[PDB]
């Protein structure tokens, strides 16, 4: 079974440097070349580089001269460096080895999981949230929705659960924007109104980077 | 320095039909060696990309012959037939041939269905966020197609667009409607000087729009 799998550190300052370690499995680096490739937020793709299974490289035009690409044979292992970081190279980064095993690729095979790199000068903030309840002035039937608001975070991300998942009974889960440098997104979840305020319904923010779970009571008024 | 152009940006498609994604080179593509590089990626939301398509004609182990590839020299295209949910994301063309390798730009695949309008919900701001000194006011229009949809601010029925942020979810592989979320911030100052909020969404499922509104008291 052939696999890879990208380790990267998360958060890095807009000058410091980047260094992701691809480690591979199910296949031998003496064999393959390994590709990386990138996606910033919202956009498409970009090749960034190559390292043949011989040992040279091929870097991306805009980035060729912060670039480098290493490897360890013995421990499966590709490593991509990269100097002077930009504010644009927040991406989630890949790796990818060539279908092909000779020096022209017919393709990219398997690709890694990818990982997340955010490059910016703020800290790790915790959420705040806070719960998105109807008006005591707008009574409706069949259903209610209800919101929680996760606002002034980061890094990126957050995962809203509702009632212990018990509810994927349309969750709407908002993609974050930036704002003041800091990130802000919201969920919805919609239930029969004959359960709430009736039964208990509570969002759980979970922001992995700051370690900190915060939970609250959806309550009329 | 080797530009690919893909088009359409994004491409509506009837499941069970025919879609058509192309790519052209800025430059011809061919290797004198007569080789052709072209391979097609698909990645579907919140995945990594899968090879399609490899030799401008090939199809990849597993991937179902309603996938098609052709072309020429600069003029290359993705048919995909008899379209299903799963067939959804991004088409990215690809050229590995001139160093550097490169993408297009990429091809949503969107699934068209019956018009249908937003359900709007308003939200006042929760009491806990004005002691912070914010005041944000939020509107949810869930379940709407197709994806256009304008969003309106009124405060005593005048237009806000100051402060304004808004986030549509990309296509639900159940029913294929999108979800927006608009937000109103204001500091709870600026907030506690008015009485109405009022979010109004124009969607072409009607020339009413649809308003949604409270006031403080
Ligand atoms: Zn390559
Ligand atoms: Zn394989
Ligand atoms: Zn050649
Ligand atoms: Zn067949
Ligand atoms: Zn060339
Ligand atoms: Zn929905
Ligand atoms: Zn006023």
């Amino acid at each position: 079974q052939v696999q890879l799998k990208e380790s990267g550190p998360g958060l890095v300052a807009p000058s410091q440097s980047l260094s992701i370690t691809c480690t591979v499995s199910g296949f031998s680096l003496t064999n393959y070349g390994v590709d990386w490739v990138r996606q910033p937020p919202g956009k498409g793709l970009e090749w960034v580089g190559v390292i043949w299974s011989g040992g040279s490289t091929n870097y991306n035009s805009a980035l060729m001269s912060r670039l480098s690409i290493s490897k360890d044979n013995s421990k499966s292992q590709v490593f991509l460096k990269m100097n002077s970081l930009q504010t644009d190279d927040t991406a989630v980064y890949y790796c990818a080895k060539h279908w092909g095993g000779y020096y022209i690729p017919y393709g990219m095979d398997h690709w890694g999981q990818g990982t997340t790199v955010t490059v910016s000068s703020a800290k790790t903030t915790p959420p705040s949230v806070y719960p998105l309840a109807p008006g005591c002035g707008d009574t409706t039937g069949s259903s209610v929705t209800l919101g929680c608001l996760v606002k002034g975070y980061f890094p990126e991300p957050v995962t809203v659960t509702w009632n212990s998942g018990s509810l994927s009974s349309s969750v709407h889960t908002f993609p974050a924007l930036l704002q003041s440098g800091l990130y802000t997104m919201s969920s919805s979840v919609t239930v029969p109104s004959s359960t709430w305020p009736s039964q208990t319904v509570t969002c759980s923010v979970a922001h992995p980077a700051s370690s900190t779970t915060v939970d609250k009571k959806l309550e009329p008024r | 320095e080797l530009v690919m152009t893909q088009t359409p940006l994004s491409l509506p498609v009837s499941l069970g039909d025919q879609a058509s994604i192309s790519c052209r080179s800025s430059q011809s593509i061919v290797h004198s060696n007569g080789n052709t590089y072209l391979e097609w990626y698909l990645q579907k939301p919140g995945q990594s990309p899968k090879l399609l398509i490899y030799k401008v004609s090939n199809r990849f182990s597993g991937v179902p012959d309603r996938f098609s590839g052709s072309g020429s020299g600069t003029d290359f295209t993705l048919k995909i037939n008899r379209v299903e949910a799963e067939d959804l994301g991004v088409y990215y063309c690809f050229q590995g041939s001139h160093l550097p390798p490169t993408f297009g730009g990429g091809t949503k695949l969107e699934i068209k269905r019956a018009d249908a309008a937003p359900t709007v919900s308003i939200f006042p701001p929760s009491s806990e966020q004005l002691t912070s000194g914010g005041a944000s006011v939020v509107c949810f229009l869930n379940n709407f197609y197709p994806k256009d949809i304008n969003v309106k601010w009124k405060i005593d029925g005048s237009e806000r667009q100051n402060g304004v942020l808004n986030s549509w979810t990309d296509q639900d592989s159940k029913d294929s409607t999108y979800s927006m979320s608009s937000t109103l911030t204001l500091t709870k100052d600026e907030y506690e000087r008015h009485n109405s909020y009022t979010c109004e969404a124009t969607h072409k499922t009607s020339t009413s729009p649809i308003v949604k509104s409270f006031n403080r008291n």
